[PDB]
């Protein structure tokens, strides 16, 4: 519970090296914006993370 | 008349021997069945994401990107 | 499916067409019949009807539609203009001088007060 | 009768046509929705659409009537299935098309394709 | 043979055989190093900036002077409001013409000055340079950086040493390394300096592979299939679409608000609007050189120039006859081009409604369009049976290259930076670049699936391409393959793959970055 990331594969449905990551720079893939990650519900359909500005019809 | 989202139906007549004509499929319906029919479902809004499609020349297997088992590599 | 109705998708599909809808092919047949049926009551009304009528009916009806195509060197395509014509027009517009423009205005103004839309609220 | 009194009593003449169809269209045509365009001007514009519509089904009516009681439907109005049902008025692309030959569209198909 | 038509024809025809950009700039170069130099380059903002206004005011060019104290006023408000108010001859201007103004500095400080005000000598670090070298005199130091907590203050304070001759001569540090609390050789040193760096240039190119990149994409959801055009703007900070259903959307690509300049929406939260006018489907858009302005074309042939800053239309151009296609604004942002059906170019300025410039000679439609990167060219491409591209002179309207070869529709076109190179695609596969001025075929890339290539990017140093497809791949090609050391061309870099998501958009940042825009379809 540290972080958020999409990087599960529930989210899309429609050596063991003993070092920490900085010692690999060529592993490291940057980080993007939760609110602009592409999450997906059960049914298949993709999360809004911007419940701020939602308005009901 | 041409943007209607009933399927097409063909029929099919036989004027003879090797001589068949088609016609359009049209029953007609009473007013009840159309006025108190339900709507169809309303799509979700339109909205945008992001993700990392190559880092450095690799592609990540992230679940964005498509998997490895499905004209990529030259090889002359 | 009726015939000739394969027949236009397998042409489309020969020509790039990766996906159709489906009533595009009706609407097709539906407008060879309306322009057959307008074509023969012109060439019957005009003269037994011999090609001559035919092909004077064909005629009067280009005057004024079907003025485009993918015509090419001196065809009528693109509203049937001359390219004599339009190069005269071009001849006199390219005359002019271009606008004077200063450094401080390079992005910032704007036609008269009468060609912008200031107050239509 | 005038424009302004007619708009103030346009609470009482709203059409049957929803407000998100009206929107749609007006959004369509190059029109902002009503929060941005007074409620009583997409209310007329419906009104106009309501009574367009209504008049085109009075003159399909009209035709239907009159040929109810040769005796073959005209070519070019391609349509139908057994016949309906009972001695009920059906309307028909023949009497559609009647009717709005009048309005300036056209309608005609093909009976059989073969 | 053509050859032969030619010659004849030439033969029977006769044929023989100003100191405040360098203010701002400097100053913008400081705040950006350590904070740790900061306070010891904050001393050459005052003294540029006195001697500057008072050589406008010398040259007689008083309007320049006095613009130049309204404007800078505020940033000196605060610390020499006496000397300002002076500023509004007396013996203070005598005595600062008379005494060289003497700024203590760092050797390591020096030197990267130094390198700064040559690496953009043509830009305004030469007004700098000659100031400097005129009404000022550095005088070196090997001490460390002056600073209120460094070890040299602390020092200097604990110790109770003495001033030196640098430290002698309104802010003063002797208020600070007092209980209270070598020159410069400039000129030689730039000759110098340039002799020194000359020496740390590549030029050559042998063995090796290309460029490795990295890309971000940009997936749109719940589209149905009804999005025409996307374009993003110049900084990479708004993306618009434009749509069958005759209206445009912007979204903010990092989710925040969008601002309005109304009073009325002062404050409201809101991170995508719509743009709503047109009365048939939106086919071209293009944001102006922040952006304030933006372009759009339909198939009711109609421009239209909208306001970013109020969200509103504020004028419509009328010169076409049926659809407009494509619509482009010009390398800096005042002139525009468009081109439809009625198979002719136009060019536009903002400031009148008709078209300045009309372009005939093609026999098609039109289908491409691209401006020159110095804003006096443009090319056009048409399709059928007239598949040519044309080059066009802005002076005078006239024709000035035709390239041929292209046998399918024609999709994208592009022209690099160092404005000698032109690229296109079409929907074969197909990509052709071109020398401009001998007006012939330099090579083919091949490896793209048929169906379009809608966009293409040239990299910065234009050495590097990259291109987006209908058949959801992004691809990287080298221009100029190495020299060697002794289906697909083999000039492709790299090549990836989306999810089931056509690419309608391709962008080259500043870095060997790239965005890239499609929308998602399930099916």
């Amino acid at each position: 519970g540290l972080i958020k990331t999409a990087y599960s594969d529930s989210s899309v449905t429609s050596a063991d090296r003993a070092v920490p990551s900085y010692y690999e720079p060529q592993t490291i893939i940057p980080d993007i914006d939760p609110k602009l990650q592409w999450v997906e519900d059960g049914e298949g359909q993709v999360i809004n993370q911007f419940e701020d500005m939602l308005q009901l019809v | 008349g041409y943007e209607s989202t009933r399927p097409l139906r063909y029929g099919e007549a036989s004027l003879g021997p090797g001589q068949p004509l088609f016609y359009i499929d049209d029953e007609e319906v009473d007013f009840e069945k159309v006025i108190n029919a339900p709507l169809p479902k309303v799509p979700r809004d339109m909205t945008f994401t992001a993700h990392w499609l190559a880092v450095e020349g690799v592609q990540p297997s992230i679940p964005q990107n498509p998997t490895t088992a499905e004209d990529l590599l030259p090889k002359g | 499916r009726p015939r000739d109705a394969r027949t236009l998708e397998l042409l489309l599909t020969a020509q790039g067409v990766t996906s159709f809808e489906p009533r595009v092919s009706q609407l097709l047949l539906d407008f060879a019949y309306r322009h057959t049926a307008a074509v023969l009551s012109d060439a019957l009304h005009l003269s037994s009807i011999t090609a001559n009528a035919v092909a004077l009916a064909i005629s009067s009806r280009l005057g004024y539609q079907f003025r485009g195509g993918g015509g090419g060197y001196y065809g009528g395509g693109g509203g049937g203009a001359s390219k004599d014509w339009m190069l005269e027009l071009a001849r006199e517009r390219n005359k002019v001088a271009l606008p004077r423009v200063l450094p401080s205005e390079w992005g910032v103004r704007l036609p008269g007060e009468r060609f912008v839309l200031s107050g239509v609220s | 009768a005038s424009l302004r009194e007619f708009l103030n009593k346009m609470d009482d003449y709203a059409p049957i046509i929803p407000d998100a169809v009206t929107n749609y269209y007006m959004t369509r045509a190059g029109l902002p929705p009503p929060p941005q365009t007074d409620i009583r001007l997409a209310r007329l514009l419906a009104l106009a659409t309501q009574k367009f519509i209504a008049d085109i089904a009075a003159d399909a009516y009209q035709y239907s009537r009159i040929r109810a009681s040769l005796g073959i439907q005209r070519p070019g109005y391609g349509g139908g299935g057994q016949g309906g049902s009972q001695n009920r008025t059906v309307l028909t692309m023949e009497d559609l098309g009647m009717a709005v030959s009048e309005f300036g569209v056209n309608v005609k198909r093909s009976e059989f394709y073969r | 043979n053509l050859n032969q038509i030619v010659t004849d024809y030439l033969k029977k025809k006769g044929f023989t055989r100003k100191y405040l950009k360098a203010f701002l700039l400097l100053k913008n170069w400081i705040d950006n190093n350590l904070d740790i130099y900061k306070f010891e380059l904050r001393k050459l903002l005052w003294p540029v900036f006195v001697y500057s206004y008072l050589e406008l005011v010398s040259q007689g060019y008083v309007d320049d002077a006095k613009h130049l104290l309204e404007t800078l006023r505020s940033h000196f408000e605060a610390v020499h409001q006496d000397q300002l108010a002076l500023l509004d001859e007396n013996h203070t201007t005598r005595l600062y013409r008379e005494n060289k103004y003497r700024i203590p500095l760092n050797q390591s400080l020096s030197g990267n000055l130094f390198h700064f005000l040559e690496r953009e000598a043509d830009n305004g670090g030469a007004t700098i340079i000659y100031i400097l070298q005129t009404h000022c005199s550095v005088e070196t130091s090997a001490r460390g950086p002056i600073e209120p907590y460094s070890f040299e203050a602390i020092y200097r304070r604990a110790r109770n040493l003495d001033l030196d001759e640098a430290d002698a001569h309104g802010v003063t540090n002797r208020d600070v390394l007092d209980t209270s609390a070598r020159a410069r050789d400039v000129v030689m040193e730039m000759q110098k300096v340039r002799e020194n760096r000359d020496r740390f240039v590549i030029e050559g190119r042998t063995g090796g592979i290309g460029i490795p990149v990295s890309a971000c994409m940009f997936t749109f959801h719940n589209t149905l299939g009804t999005v025409s055009c996307m374009d993003f703007s110049n900084d990479h900070k708004l993306v618009a679409v434009g749509t069958m259903d005759s209206y445009i959307r912007v979204w903010s690509l990092d989710g925040k608000p969008l601002k309005s300049a109304l009073e009325n929406e002062k404050n409201l939260k809101v991170n995508n609007r719509k743009l709503i006018g047109h009365s048939g489907p939106v086919y071209g858009v293009s944001f102006s050189d922040s952006s304030k302005l933006l372009l759009s074309c339909s198939a009711d042939g109609q421009i239209r120039l909208w306001s970013l800053e109020i969200w509103a239309c504020l004028c419509i151009y009328k010169a076409h006859d049926g659809p407009v296609f494509r619509v482009l604004w010009g390398p800096h942002g005042h002139y525009f081009a468009s081109a439809g059906w009625d198979k002719t170019v136009r060019v536009f300025t903002q400031d009148h409604a008709s078209a300045v410039r009309i372009m005939v000679g093609h026999d098609t439609s039109i289908s491409a369009l691209a401006w020159h990167p110095n804003g006096t060219y443009v090319f056009s491409a048409s399709d059928e049976m007239d598949k040519s591209i044309r080059m066009w002179s802005v002076i005078t309207g006239n024709c000035v290259r035709i390239f041929t070869g292209h046998t399918h529709y024609i999709t994208a076109l592009e022209c690099a930076h160092n404005g000698k190179i032109l690229a296109s695609a079409d929907t074969g596969g197909n990509i052709f670049i071109w020398d401009i001025e001998k007006g012939t075929l330099i090579k083919k890339c091949r490896g793209h699936g048929k169906g379009g290539i809608p966009s293409l990017s040239f990299s910065a140093e234009s050495n590097v391409l990259v291109s987006g497809g209908l058949d959801c791949t992004v691809r990287v090609w080298d221009i100029e393959l190495p020299a060697d050391p002794n289906q697909i061309t083999p000039d492709q870099i790299s090549a990836f793959a989306t999810k089931k998501t056509p690419v309608l958009k391709v962008r080259f940042t500043r870095m060997n970055l790239i965005v890239a825009g499609g929308c998602y379809d399930p099916e």
